RNA sequence: AUGCCUGGGCAGGGCGAAGCCAGAGGAAACUCUGGUGGAGGUCCGUAGCGGUCCUGACGUGCAAAUCGGUCGUCCGACCUG
RNA sequence: AAGGUGAACAGCCUCUGGCAUGUUGGAACAAUGUAGGUAAGGGAAGUCGGCAAGCCGGAUCCGUAACUUCGGGAUAAGGAU
RNA sequence: UAGUGACGCGCAUGAAUGGAUGAACGAGAUUCCCACUGUCCCUACCUACUAUCCAGCGAAACCACAGCCAAGGGAACGGGCU
RNA sequence: GUUCAUAGCGACGUCGCUUUUUGAUCCUUCGAUGUCGGCUCUUCCUAUCAUUGUGAAGCAGAAUUCACCAAGCGUUGGAUUGUUCACCCACUAAUAGGGAACGUGAGCUGGGUUUAGACCGUCGUGAGACAGGUUAGUUUUACCCUACUGAUGAUGUGUUGUUGCCAUGGUAAUCCUGCUCAGUACGAGAGGAACCGCAGGUUCAGACAUUUGGUGUAUGUGCUUGGCUGAGGAGCCAAUGGGGCGAAGCUACCAUCUGUGGGAUUAUGACUGAACGCCUCUAAGUCAGAAUCCCGCCCAGGCGGAACGAUACGGCAGCGCCGCG
RNA sequence: UCUGGGUCGGGGUUUCGUACGUAGCAGAGCAGCUCCCUCGCUGCGAUCUAUUGAAAGUCAGCCCUCGACACAAGGGUUUGU
């Protein structure tokens, strides 16, 4: 079982949940759930959402 | 005139006395037929659905296009502690029908055995059975019991053994066990009376009556719906927004001439709590309840060989409005009448199982275990402490 | 030998998908579904791989106002793969095709679904991006 | 329904006609540019007047013709005691 | 004929003043309804007919065709804030 | 079989019983396109007021007698007759 | 029809069936039976389009028309027209024909017949007429009885509870594609099958929410416009203020699971076998035989039964078996 | 009386997205004071940072509680072989 990680949170994706987008321009993204496809399809950047791990990276939140 | 474009009619003509269901626990209209060469088994059991669930593995169907690839499967988890035998009966064939011919009760009755024999539990003196335990202390009382048994040898045809199942053991708030008749399908009669005496005031597993990988019936009161209309009780046409006296409705019911409305016509009435037997359900996994040795074993219960964790079949957080499965279970592919709570009867199949597809060996890989009361994201708790850190309630 | 393993299907019949091929045609009017036998009032509905009749709404004099046989590759509707993922393409597009599965066109723009790549050999040979 | 007499009433905005001022070009005739001006049985639109559509609601109704939304007009062949 | 927002006597909220929701109340939220909404993909393929609903909508800055009675069309159409 | 542009052979067009044209306008009648949407594919869910039950108050139309069907005849399609 | 009447047709004549067309009569209705279509929905018929089983050829295969038992299951989406009718486009096994007061208006729409306002052409001096065209033109009432869908119930079983039986009714599954057979049988070639198997799909039926989507007033949590508590904080009003995300619950071939076996035989093909010393499926007798019929699976369960448990300790009681009055 | 259920509270799960307050040498800048010092001090100031994956809701139709509270043979109508 191939488990994928969410473009846009990072949170790992099982096999049962999630869901694919396959852009025009020939890429491929997994959200972990609507919220997620959603804040994609909005250009909304990651970076700036406390909750995503990409956001935590960036101000280095626990550790 | 005639109808312009022919249609198929809505609904089904077999299935519409559309009543709520006289009885609550599913009757197992049709036993499978004995034939006295197989050793003697008990051909149904009695569980309670908790929840669904996926399922990961590899198909083996050759010359399909997913073969050898990873599939998932919906699972519905059946809850099935054992279950308590506390008496037998015999029916003896006639040209009017199958009679029965004689009871025969256990000498100890469970007090969960016995709620179900009064309405009120509270208000009586619980004095079931009071004499009738009495039979098996006395020599004339055992002497009686000998010549019931003999003559059920001698004459009954068909022997089933009267067992209630185990309310302590479930998280449901009732606590009133559910007795039922099974057929038992074996050798002579005789031996069959033998071997049901043997197993009276004794628990039976799940694992006696059905195994893994076996394709069964599951009996049960579909989930009521209360008073609906004709759209959505026979899923018929929505008349145009401009109809002035409603839309959701039949509009031509039947013709003049026969002056009487038809029993095919589609009528709004009750729709749900209908008795119903789907068949063909794969039984994935027989799951073993909670057992101690010196610690909680919850692993046999979702762990697989593949996975090898010590996650249980219940999600985070339990099963959502049915409560937490600590005994043995039983997975079948694909959903099963009725809601959460409800009791199940699980028959075996009745046809000869000779399919590709009913044939096949279901070997687990992975067992979902992410909370089902809402968007779960973490398998086990031990995972999204990992995952999350120390938290401010620490 | 593979089996086409149906799946969720949003392009009836009048949808305007756009051409993903170098022919010239830029959109496709859907005006039936071949393999359907129909019921009262459903709209024939075409998914990933089906082979449809299209009409060119708009592109070349030559490819407007006439009938081709065409395969639609993206839809914008998800679709669940046998294992349990649901995929979109966030656009419904299709390639002119004739009768025996050639494609009339010598190349793809966009990725392709994997069901249509499997379903029709040439399209794939063709496909750029698979999935 | 119409004629007459005597009284009352009709937010806020768009288009910017005659007339006038300044600048530039011309040999003249005069012509362009920027402003001022607020005319119109002028446009959007409230009060008012009327009743297109939903053939909506009701249709032993609130009502022997009413209600909701959407509607035409709203400085003049206007409405009204 | 008050205050705020607002071009406004538009709509909404508030002060002086007025009242108990308009010939009755309680308990559940079944089917039909009346009045509001929301819907993945297609976008009129439904229907006699885009009926109904929906789309655009204020202001500022650009731009504005055919025709013409040269007055208009015009807030044409189409863009940015 | 609709809409628009040309032909006249016009059952039975036609010049103040006015012909042709026509900028602006029209709650006038039609055709097509863009966008839009549950009109539809295919229905689903939510809210308010009824419908439901209860306390109180409480009518009206209609009414030969009353109301289960198949066939027959009948005054030529019966709830009554066989 | 290359030869040949009956493979498929069939002139000149002739015998019938149907009221799904128009006709004739006026028998019922003028103290009123709502007058075309379309939408929705149920059932029925076969004069069978396709699917099951077969007979036939001018049947080599494919294709095909002819005939038989046969109505179980299907007979589609659209452009035009109010249309029935009609033609075209595409798919498909096929897009077969009809009835039920020319089914169906207290079911819907009102598009055009068919009130009143108007326009055009013909006719009439005129008012006016036009199966000659165009436009706008109120679709009332169920709470009554029965029928139907559901829900309490009802007489007996001494009373209740239990697990069950069953007479009766309803009935359900249908069709197609791809691989192998096989570029094989067949066929000079072109072309081109069939049985058993494997993977699946169309329509329909019964469920269910693990996933995907929808709803969402937990008015759950943020963000915001106008106003109001002096302000911060916390809030409220603007018929659900608007807008993101959204638990649970309902829900979508818009997600998922399942859909079964026997008996008698029809058409037909046959065995033995005389009538008729021969031959014959038939006269006696016998075999195979299907989307047919019936039953099984499944829904309900009879003014119908089943055995089993307890059967009124009371402060007054009331009962059950025995025997003889 | 498998002691049961109810209320509250605690966890598990889940939804949203980082609460009020405090501190900052963050912060387009601006003003006062004066030690005219403009990183000097004091103030206004969309927003940002740490506290803080924080704050808030969570069964009314989600799961464990055996942690605190009271209550739990009681009320009325019945039927005989």
């Amino acid at each position: 079982m191939k488990v994928e990680l969410c473009s846009f949170s990072g949170y790992k994706i099982y096999p049962g949940h999630g869901r694919r987008y396959a852009r025009t321009d020939g890429k491929v993204f997994q959200f972990l759930n609507a919220k997620c496809e959603s804040a994609f399809l909005s250009k909304r950047n990651p970076r700036q959402i406390n909750w995503t791990v990409l956001y935590r990276r960036k101000h280095k939140k626990g550790q | 005139s005639h109808r312009k474009f022919s249609a198929p009619r809505h609904g089904s003509l077999g299935f519409l006395p559309r009543k709520r269901s006289s009885r609550h626990r599913g009757k197992v209209k049709s036993f499978p037929k004995d034939d006295p060469s197989k050793p003697v088994h008990l051909t149904a059991f009695l569980g309670y659905k908790a929840g669904m669930t996926h399922i990961v593995r590899e198909v083996d169907r050759p010359g399909s296009k997913v073969n050898k690839k990873e599939v998932v499967e919906a699972v519905t988890i059946v809850e099935t502690p054992p279950m308590v035998v506390v008496g037998i009966v015999g029916y003896v064939e006639t040209p009017r029908g199958l009679r029965t011919f004689k009871t025969v009760f256990a000498e100890h009755i469970s007090d969960e055995c016995k709620r179900r024999f009064y309405k009120n539990w509270h208000k009586s003196k619980k004095k079931a059975f009071t004499k009738y335990c009495k039979k098996w202390q006395d020599d004339a009382g055992k002497r009686q019991l000998d010549k019931d048994f003999s003559s059920m040898k001698k004459y009954c045809q068909v022997i089933r053994v009267l067992a209630h199942t185990q309310m302590r053991l479930l998280p449901l708030r009732q606590k009133k066990a559910h007795l039922m008749e099974i057929q038992v399908n074996g050798g002579t009669v005789a031996e069959k009376l033998d071997w049901a005496r043997e197993r009276l005031e004794q628990q039976v597993p799940v694992s006696q009556v059905f195994g893994q990988d076996e394709m069964i019936d599951v009996i049960g009161v579909t989930k009521g719906k209360g008073y609906k209309g004709v759209t959505s009780r026979w899923h018929t046409k929505k008349l145009p927004r401009k109809t002035h006296r409603g839309l959701r409705k039949v509009a031509c019911i039947g013709a003049w001439h026969p002056a009487r409305v038809a029993f095919s016509v589609a009528r709004a009435g009750q729709k749900g709590y209908h008795h119903r037997t789907e068949i063909n359900k794969k039984i994935y996994k027989i799951g073993q309840g909670y057992l101690i040795k010196d610690g909680k074993l919850i692993k046999n219960n979702a762990s697989t060989d593949y996975d090898l964790s010590d996650k249980s079949i219940n999600p985070l957080g339990g099963f959502v409005h049915y409560g937490e499965v600590t005994n043995d279970f039983v997975m079948l592919k694909g959903c099963v009448v009725g809601t959460k709570k409800r009791v199940l009867t699980l028959r075996k199949s009745l046809l000869v199982q000779t399919k590709r597809r009913a044939l096949e060996k279901i070997d687990l890989k992975f067992i979902d275990t992410t909370s089902k009361f809402g968007h779960g994201r973490f398998q086990t708790v031990e995972e999204k402490k990992a995952f999350m850190g120390p938290l401010k309630k620490d | 030998s593979g089996a086409k393993f149906r799946i969720s299907l949003g392009l009836p019949v009048g949808a305007v998908i756009n051409c993903a091929d170098n022919t010239g045609a830029k959109n496709l009017y859907i005006i039936s579904v071949k393999g359907i036998k129909g019921r009262l009032n459903r709209l024939p509905a075409a998914g990933v791989g089906d082979m449809v009749m299209a009409t060119v709404k708009k592109g070349k004099p030559e490819l407007r106002k006439k009938v081709h046989p065409a395969v639609v590759i993206r839809q914008r509707k998800s679709y669940r793969r046998k294992d349990g993922v649901f995929l979109y393409f966030e656009d419904n597009a299709g390639v002119i095709v004739n009768n025996k599965g050639e494609m009339k066109g010598s190349a793809i723009t966009g990725p392709v679904a994997k069901e249509c790549a499997d379903l029709w050999p040439r399209i794939a040979s063709n496909a750029g991006s698979i999935a």
